[PDB]
């Protein structure tokens, strides 16, 4: 049953899924923030090259 | 076994009641508050002693 | 400066109600108190 | 396998940061320190936004308390706006998940099967003195 | 597969553009300084003051990079970033004046030119490595 | 004018914070037992009068700190030190820094006191109804008196430093 | 052995990248942007009949007002204060 | 310089907002039917090509306002009036108030447009998946163009009033 | 302190909608009202 199982027993031991928000759940706002800082740096260099 | 059972699962399945947040839940932030105040006094004295000389 | 005892009680009251005042601390040791009281009131 | 019914424990110290995972808290700390540095660099390419006076602005904007000063250039205002959005979303998420924690309580058994009870070893498990069970295990 | 290490990688990627621009300005300042009455003294004093103010952020930001990697547990990259942190701690720098420079238009000028070029090369290489690490950690999902 | 007020505040606060911890009428709970910080005593029961101590056995840190009630003890110590510093400012006058030292001692007293009560109330709950006695409110009144005399001590120091 | 249930294995159900904005529909998230542009232009219009409320400054104020943060500047005329108050109520 | 830009914006916005309402490719929904503001048409079914109108029978106010799609019609009218006012500023010049009138018309156009879409999307939902066509996005682009030409018209008015 | 009727209405409305107040009362009796309305 087990020692020849095709699907195998990967992660056979139970892991207690916590009910706290995981970083994979609010990753969108982090992508937005890092993109915003990248854009701000681009604009701030354009202004300095302007003068 | 179940019909002559002292307790039943369905009756207390939800039985949900909510209680006021006791000081035990929160005191982890009162500790941080007083720690921050002590630290602020400490750095104030350090800056004062450094600026006096 | 402006942070007498009355202004200080006013600032701290304002900071708890998350309203915020016109005066703010301008020194390191006066900004640590503000930051920690802000975090506490947020929680 | 017989265990005591899992009942709610005493809420520990530092429980207030349960509604958000540890990784999220660390990312919040380093996002704040990244935003303040970038705001400083932006206001010092093109202006009292020194590092000390910009860390205070970022912290003030996160804790919902009103900001003392506001960026005037375009490139400072982009940073200000995106960090405002970020703080709004994070605070809403924390409040909502905490409400979920308080409303419906969900208890989990610390141990599920003997295959994991052997691995745990922080929980002491015992038999009767001598009989079918002890002889079976030996 | 968003992870703390991945976020630190992106944030380093954003800050590394600034870390490059600092060394580019240092290169331009050296070149404008080497090629030479009281107006000359004023010009060299202004350049020296500019360089003295520009030195510290270039070190503090790299301190952030190494600190973020330490706190995020990425040792293969922290090992790469340690040697520059140590050089940035004035290991080879003597104790003569607080600023980099006294005109100091001598072999010290060539030494700072060469080390600035080396620092720019290191910064750009590290930038590309950070971009690759970010893409690897995210796209692997 | 104000130095006398600071002295009377210092010793009143120390008196109240040394009466708060020694005596045992903090918590009323159930027969009705008028508890304390060190000793629990019984009322309206088979036994009365004479009474017994508390048993206090990383939540171990809470248990030991509540047991060895260090923070109110330290609050009392700090209030006493502030009192003697204000006393020593009158003699050897114009020190200009002993009064500021008093102003810091009378505030660290408040901070240690508030930690003491947070810890005590946190450990207490470790349904039934309870209530608080007069030892508890002497502690609470000592905190207020300590903070007020602290602000008065800093005020005196500032006035005496501007007079120079 | 015995008669036993058999059900489809629940998947991991990884959340979307931009799942933080589910609680409001897409139409709301875009009418917010469009109302923000509308308010930023009307506040400019009203302030500019003939101070500090240019167009860029007005867009900055209205952005700040949506995110509950609020800026250093604030409208100082009746017909700018009406726009401010209504946009405040909407964002609340 | 800027008056020409305001004119081209005015007539482009009017063109887009009169193409948005007349044509019928607003909403795609289910066979797949490319809907419209007035007429619904069928695609990939037993019937195709020729198509039929919408049936619209105090929620009655929503039904009638959505049916008699007044707000986009009024947006088109206002954009046209702003266009003719900017045209009439070039002749009979130095009126100093026709341009401000244009600046108000081009903004009331945006407001009526946004009410039009709020009403349309509110009535639309009165499960199945839907999508939006190119008539919808012409409407949305007309709004943006209207607001921008409005701010340009006020800018011109302010410049021409400061020049006097 | 200005706090005329038109400006006091703006301060109260600003304090209700959680948006930062432009000015703050300086007197004592002007500050009790502010604190109560904030709560
Ligand atoms: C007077 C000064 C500080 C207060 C001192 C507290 C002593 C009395 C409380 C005793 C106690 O319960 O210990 C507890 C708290 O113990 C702590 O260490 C509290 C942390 C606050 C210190 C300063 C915070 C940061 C400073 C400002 C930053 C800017 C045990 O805590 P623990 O050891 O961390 O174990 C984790 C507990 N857990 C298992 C439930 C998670
Ligand atoms: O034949 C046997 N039948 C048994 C039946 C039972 C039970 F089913 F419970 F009645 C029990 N118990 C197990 C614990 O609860 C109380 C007594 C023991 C039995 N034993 C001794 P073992 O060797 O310890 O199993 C036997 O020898
Ligand atoms: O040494 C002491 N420090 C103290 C601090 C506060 C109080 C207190 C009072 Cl005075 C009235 C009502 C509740 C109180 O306790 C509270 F924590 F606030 F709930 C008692 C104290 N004793
Ligand atoms: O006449 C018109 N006014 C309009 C206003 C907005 C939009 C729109 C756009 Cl452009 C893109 C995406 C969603 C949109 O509608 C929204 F309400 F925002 F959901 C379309 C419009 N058409
Ligand atoms: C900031 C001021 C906002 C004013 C909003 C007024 C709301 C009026 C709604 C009345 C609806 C009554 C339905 C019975
Ligand atoms: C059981 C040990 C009793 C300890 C009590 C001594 C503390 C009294 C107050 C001391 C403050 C100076
Ligand atoms: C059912 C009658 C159709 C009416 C459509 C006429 C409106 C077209 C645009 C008018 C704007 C000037
Ligand atoms: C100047 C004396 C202070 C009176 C009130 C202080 C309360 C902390
Ligand atoms: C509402 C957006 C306006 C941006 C350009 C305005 C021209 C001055």
């Amino acid at each position: 049953w087990y020692d020849k199982g095709e699907c195998g027993a990967a992660a056979a031991a139970s892991k207690a899924k916590t009910s706290a928000l995981s970083l994979s759940n609010v990753a969108g706002v982090f992508y937005i923030l890092a993109g915003g800082l990248g854009l701000a740096m681009a604009v701030a260099l354009i202004e300095f090259c302007y003068k | 076994w179940y019909d002559k059972g002292e307790c039943g699962s369905g009756g207390g399945d939800s039985k949900e009641k909510t209680s006021a947040l006791s000081l035990s839940n929160v005191a982890g932030v009162f500790y941080i508050l007083v720690g921050g105040l002590g630290l602020a006094m400490l750095v104030a004295l350090i800056e004062f002693c450094y600026k006096s000389r | 400066n402006e942070f007498g005892i009355f202004n200080s009680l006013w600032f701290s009251l304002g900071a708890f109600m998350q309203q915020g005042c016109d005066i703010s601390p301008r020194s390191l040791s006066g900004r640590i108190v503000g930051g920690v009281w802000w975090f506490f009131t947020l929680i | 396998i017989m265990i005591k019914k899992p009942q709610k424990s005493k809420p520990g110290v530092f429980s207030f940061l349960d509604p958000l995972a540890y990784e999220i808290w660390m990312c919040i700390v380093f996002a704040y320190i990244g935003v303040s540095v970038v705001l400083f660099l932006v206001s010092r390419f093109s202006n009292e936004f020194g590092i000390f006076n910009s860390l205070w602005f970022s912290l003030g904007a996160f804790m919902r308390q009103g900001c003392d000063i506001s960026p005037r250039s375009l490139s400072g205002r982009i940073v200000g706006g995106v960090w405002w959005f970020f703080t709004l979303i994070i605070i809403s998420s924390y409040t909502a998940n905490l409400a979920a924690f308080l409303t419906v309580e969900r208890m989990v058994s610390p141990i599920e099967s003997a295959e994991d009870l052997s691995k745990q070893t922080e929980i002491a498990y015992g038999t009767l003195d001598s009989g079918s069970t002890k002889e079976f295990f030996r | 597969a968003f992870t703390f290490a991945a976020f630190c990688y992106m944030l380093t990627l954003v800050l590394c553009a600034s870390l490059i621009f600092f060394v580019i300005w240092h290169i331009i300042a050296f070149d404008e300084l080497r090629t030479d009455a009281r107006e000359r003294l004023k010009n060299i004093e202004r350049i020296c003051c500019l360089l003295r103010k520009l030195v510290v952020p270039e070190y503090s930001i790299h301190g952030l990079f190494c600190l973020m990697f330490l706190c995020a547990a990425e040792w293969v990259t922290l090992g790469l970033n340690i040697p520059l942190l140590f050089t940035h701690l004035w290991r080879y720098f003597h104790r003569p004046a607080d600023g980099s420079e006294s005109i100091m238009n001598a072999d010290i000028l060539n030494y700072c030119q060469k080390e600035s070029w080396c620092k720019l090369a290191f910064y750009l290489l590290s930038f590309f490595y950070y971009l690759y690490s970010m893409v690897y950690t995210l796209v692997s999902f | 004018v104000q130095v006398l007020l600071t002295t009377i505040g210092a010793f009143s606060a120390f008196g109240l914070m040394t009466i708060a911890i020694s005596t045992d009428y903090w918590l009323y709970t159930r027969g009705l037992t008028h508890s304390g910080l060190w000793r629990i005593c019984c009322l309206e029961g088979l036994k009365r009068g004479v009474c017994v101590k508390i048993n206090h056995f990383a939540e171990y840190l809470l248990r030991v700190v509540r047991a060895s009630s260090i923070f109110p003890i330290l609050s009392a110590i700090l209030l006493l030190l502030g009192g003697v510093c204000v006393a020593a400012s009158r003699v050897y006058k114009s020190k200009r820094n002993i009064i500021l030292g008093a102003g810091i001692l009378f505030v660290a007293a408040g901070l240690s006191n508030i930690i003491g009560v947070i810890v005590y109330i946190s450990a207490n709950a470790g349904k039934n109804h309870y209530s608080y006695g007069w030892s508890f409110y002497f502690g609470g009144l000592s905190f207020i008196l300590a903070e007020v005399i602290g602000v008065l001590a800093v005020n005196i120091y500032i006035e005496r430093s501007r007079e120079a | 052995l015995g008669i036993s249930i058999m059900i489809k294995k629940p998947q991991k159900s990884k959340p979307g990248v931009f799942s933080f904005l589910d609680p409001l529909a897409y139409e709301i998230w875009m009418c917010i942007v469009f109302a923000y542009i509308g308010v930023s232009v009307v506040l400019f219009l009203v302030s500019r009949f003939s101070n500090e409320f240019g167009i860029f400054n007005s867009l900055w104020f209205s952005l700040g007002a949506f995110m509950q943060q609020g800026c250093d500047i604030s409208p100082r005329s009746l017909s700018g204060r009406i726009v401010g108050g209504v946009w405040w109520f909407f964002t609340l």
